[PDB]
C-alpha cells in the first residue's frame, strides 16, 4: 500500500499539469505545440509506463506557474507523513536543501531559475526528446508517468524538473 | 563514465572561421539532442546551436544565426560547430553538452557538460 499513495500521487499530479493548463493557460489537446516531444527514453526503466500527451499553449510563464500550482497542490493534498518523503527526492533529484515546511518555495526557486535560463528558455529545437535516468513500479502494477507537453521550452522545463521530482519517488 | 571533450578552439582574427569539435564517450550518443552553449567572463551562460539526436533538426541563438553552424558525426560521435565571421563578442569557453530535457539526472547535470574549449577572436 506504499507504492500505491506515490503512484496515485503521480496520477493525481498529472491530472492537476494537464488541468492547470487549460485553466490557468490557454492549453489544449489541439493547441498547436511551439516545440514538440519526439522521444521518450528511460535510461533504467523497471515498471514506468511512458506517455507524452500535447497540452500545448503560448504563455509560457502561465505554463509554468500553472505547473508550479499543480505541484503544491498534489503537495499539501497529501498526507503530511508523506510530504515528509520529498524532502529527500528533491536532494535525490536535485542536489538542494531539503525540509519539509519550506519545500515548496525550494521548487519554486528553482523552476524560477533554471527554467528561467537562457539555455533553457532560448533552445527551441522543434523535435525535442526527454530523457530520465531510473523509474519504477509495483510487481504487479506500473507506474503511469505522462509527459504532458507544452510547447515551450520553458514550460516543459518545468514539466522535468516534476519528472525528476516524481521519478525520484518511484524509488520507493 | 560518461565524458565529452570539445577541442578545435583558439586565436583567430575577426571575421575569420574556426571548427569546433566536441568527442563523445559514455553513452549511446546517436540517441541524445546535443548543443553548443558559451560562457563569456562575466556573463552567465548563452544557448548557442542545438542538434537533434539524428541531425536532422537544428536551431542557433538569434545572435549567430547564419555565421554559426551545429552538426554530428553519429559514426564518431562527435559533434561539430562550425564558426564563420567571429566577432570579438563572440571570445568565450564553449560546452558541448546535452539538450537540457534529454539530462538524464539533474542533480549530476555536469556530468553532461564537457570542461570547454576557448575562442578568442581579436579586432
Amino acid at each position: 500500500g506504499a507504492a500505491a499513495s506515490i503512484q496515485t500521487t503521480v496520477n493525481t499530479l498529472s491530472e492537476r499539469i494537464s488541468s492547470k493548463l487549460e485553466q490557468e493557460a490557454n492549453a489544449s489537446a489541439q493547441t498547436k505545440c511551439d516545440i514538440e516531444i519526439g522521444n521518450f527514453y528511460i535510461r533504467q526503466n523497471h515498471g514506468c509506463n511512458i506517455t507524452v500527451k500535447n497540452m500545448c499553449s503560448a504563455d509560457a510563464d502561465a505554463q509554468l506557474d500553472a505547473v508550479l500550482s499543480a505541484a503544491t497542490e498534489t503537495y499539501s493534498g497529501l498526507t503530511p507523513e508523506q510530504k515528509a518523503y520529498v524532502p529527500a527526492m528533491f536532494t535525490a533529484a536535485l542536489n538542494i536543501q531539503t525540509s519539509v515546511n519550506t519545500v515548496v518555495r525550494d521548487f519554486e526557486n528553482y523552476v524560477k531559475q533554471t527554467c528561467n535560463s537562457s539555455a533553457v528558455v532560448d533552445n527551441k529545437l522543434k523535435i525535442q526528446n526527454v530523457i530520465i535516468d531510473e523509474c519504477y513500479g509495483a510487481p504487479g502494477s506500473p507506474t503511469n508517468l505522462e509527459f504532458i507537453n507544452t510547447g515551450s521550452s520553458k514550460g516543459n522545463c518545468a514539466i522535468k524538473a516534476l519528472m525528476q521530482l516524481t521519478t525520484k519517488a518511484t524509488t520507493q | 563514465q560518461v565524458q565529452l571533450v570539445e577541442s578545435g578552439g583558439g586565436l583567430v582574427q575577426a571575421g575569420g572561421s574556426l571548427r569546433l569539435s566536441c568527442a563523445a564517450s559514455g553513452f549511446i550518443f546517436h540517441n541524445f539532442d546535443m548543443g553548443w552553449y558559451r560562457q563569456a567572463p562575466g556573463k552567465e551562460r548563452e544557448f548557442v546551436a542545438a542538434i537533434s539526436d539524428n541531425g536532422r533538426s537544428t536551431y542557433y541563438a538569434d545572435s549567430v544565426k547564419g555565421r554559426f553552424t551545429i552538426s554530428r558525426d553519429n559514426a564518431k560521435n562527435t559533434v561539430y560547430l562550425q564558426m564563420n565571421s567571429l566577432k570579438p563578442e563572440d571570445t568565450a569557453v564553449y560546452y558541448c553538452a546535452v539538450a537540457w530535457l534529454s539530462i538524464p539526472d539533474l542533480a549530476e547535470w555536469y556530468d553532461y557538460w564537457g570542461q570547454g574549449t576557448q575562442v578568442t577572436v581579436s579586432s
